[PDB]
């Protein structure tokens, strides 16, 4: 299968310089054109440009002739994104796309690049039972004070799909804070044992918190 | 550069109706066009290439029209998994270009949400920090205010308010209200409430 492996998170200071990474698997990144995109929170999709492996060459979107320098390496099949003088106008989702030269048939899963002066922090997951209450049986997770993004959220480590909603986080204050709920039918809560996982790898943290009335 | 205007920014219809996105090239890219489609928290998915030609595994329901420099998607049977931001792209000449996206909904029918007030843990209040959240769930329209009662009256302290994208299989929206305070301003007041708009929920 054709796979494109991406970076993981990055938290760097304003002025600081980075360098993506994209790796093919699959496929051989001499015989494509590869791309950078780039996505802000909520907004639309913004191409950087695109390298050919083969001879080197390059194309930029004029927005960014000057923030950023598409590189390739045919052997280790890899394609990279350097961006410079880092500002917050940079902090956003990167992703390297293959162009067959009709369309892009192959995504990264994208990389989270966070500029910023902040530390990376560690959640804290409080539970959230009813405590009060019957057909249905609602309960939540809270997960506080995290930086940077982003977290996943898992219940009975992926059991137990539907009847789930994670909030997008919010800034509560220097952090994150987001929600979770998931909704078991009554008998379940009770004998069942439902717990929800966290990952929150810029600080290679994982918890699983068991609810509790 | 090509400059590439996408229309409409944002729309919604009821299942079964037929919805058409389009694009206009600032010249003619003589059908070098393909659109895209992005999920929430997704990377995006290839669905016309050429102006006209489907991508593998897409449905026939998509379809692609227009030549020179206008073009269009068009969707005819709606489907609530069909909730999802669109992109056209360019490659009559590089730089290639992105359109700047239609952001489509589903139009269904008035659904009241599921309230579910939640009491601040112990962990919590461990440290000197308390947080009631509540949860809206499954509810249509998206729109939806929600109130707070410290026991019986209405004080500042702290809201923050956070809603899901739209479902793909019921096509409703989701919320959750946290009230934060701190611990000792918890240890006080004894009724808390969440309200939408009513519709109440609380504990003591």
């Amino acid at each position: 299968e054709v796979q494109l492996q991406q970076s993981g998170a990055e938290l760097v200071r304003p002025g600081a310089l980075v360098k993506l990474s994209c790796k093919a698997s699959g496929f051989n990144i001499k015989d494509y054109y590869m791309h950078w995109v780039k996505q802000r929170p909520e907004q639309g999709l913004e191409l950087i440009g695109w390298i050919d492996p083969e001879n080197g060459n390059t194309i930029y979107d004029p927005k960014f002739q000057d923030k950023a320098s598409i590189t390739a390496d045919t052997s280790s099949n890899t394609a990279y994104l350097q961006l410079s003088s880092l500002t917050s106008e940079d902090t956003a989702v990167y992703y390297c796309a293959r162009d067959t030269a009709a369309y892009f048939d192959y995504w990264g899963q994208g990389t989270t690049l966070t500029v910023s002066s902040a530390k990376t922090t560690p959640p804290s997951v409080y539970p959230l039972a009813p405590g009060s209450a019957n057909s249905m049986v609602t309960l939540g997770c809270l997960v506080k004070g995290y930086f940077p993004e982003p977290v996943t959220v898992t219940w009975n480590s992926g059991s137990l799909s539907s009847g789930v909603h994670t909030f997008p986080a919010v800034l509560q204050s220097d952090l994150y804070t987001l929600s979770s709920s998931v909704t078991v039918p009554s008998s379940t809560w009770p004998s069942e044992t439902v717990t929800c996982n966290v990952a929150h790898p810029a600080s290679s943290t994982k918890v699983d918190k068991k609810k509790i009335p | 550069d090509i400059k590439m205007t996408q229309s409409p920014s944002s729309m919604s219809a009821s299942l079964g109706e037929s919805v058409t996105i389009t694009c206009k090239a600032s010249r003619d890219i003589k059908s070098y066009l393909s659109w895209y489609q992005q999920k929430p928290w997704k990377s995006p998915k290839t669905l016309i290439y050429y102006a006209t030609s489907l991508a593998d595994g897409v449905p026939s329901r998509f379809s692609g029209s227009g030549s020179g420099q206008d073009y269009s998607l068009t969707i005819s049977s709606l489907e609530s998994d069909d909730t999802a931001t669109y992109y056209c792209l360019q490659h009559g000449e590089s730089p290639f270009t992105f359109g700047s996206g239609t952001k489509l909904e589903l139009k269904r029918a008035d659904a009241a949400p599921t309230v579910s007030i939640f009491p601040p843990s112990s962990e919590q209040l461990t440290s000197g920090g308390a947080s009631v959240v509540c949860f809206l769930n499954n509810f249509y329209p998206k729109d939806i205010n929600v109130k707070w009662k410290i026991d019986g009256s209405e004080r500042q302290n702290g809201v923050l308010n956070s809603w899901t994208d739209q479902d793909s299989k019921d096509s409703t929206y989701s919320m959750s209200s946290t009230l934060t305070l701190t611990k000792d301003e918890y240890e006080r007041h004894n009724s808390y409430t969440c309200e939408a708009t009513p519709i109440v929920k609380s504990f003591n």
